[PDB]
């Protein structure tokens, strides 16, 4: 069967006949966090001569 | 001395930093920068003792 000689390691179901985790290549992720959870430079402890 | 934080080539206030005040009594103490290449938006801070 397909669901023992797909290479990277791959898996498939009784399904719209995705293929799980196949583990191949990388992925451009890009990311806009929210400006809300950034905190003051000038607040956080200075951790010099460590 | 005076130590730079962190600078941000911008418009607004970005730019942070620490100075080692070494001091012998305690009292307000008025801040400026005669060079017109920095503007500090900081204008009195108390000195403690070191």
């Amino acid at each position: 069967p397909l669901n023992d000689v797909a290479p990277f390691g791959c898996s498939i179901a009784l399904e719209p006949l995705r293929a799980e985790n196949c583990a191949v290549g990388s992925i451009p992720i890009s990311i806009d966090i929210p400006d809300a959870a950034f905190t003051r430079i000038s607040e956080t402890p200075t951790v010099s001569d460590l | 001395e005076c130590k730079i934080t962190e600078c941000t080539y911008a418009s607004d206030f970005g730019g942070i930093a620490t100075v080692a005040y070494k001091s012998s009594k305690a009292g307000n103490c008025p801040i400026h920068s005669p060079s017109g290449v920095a503007v500090i938006k900081e204008n009195d801070v108390t000195l403690a003792e070191s």
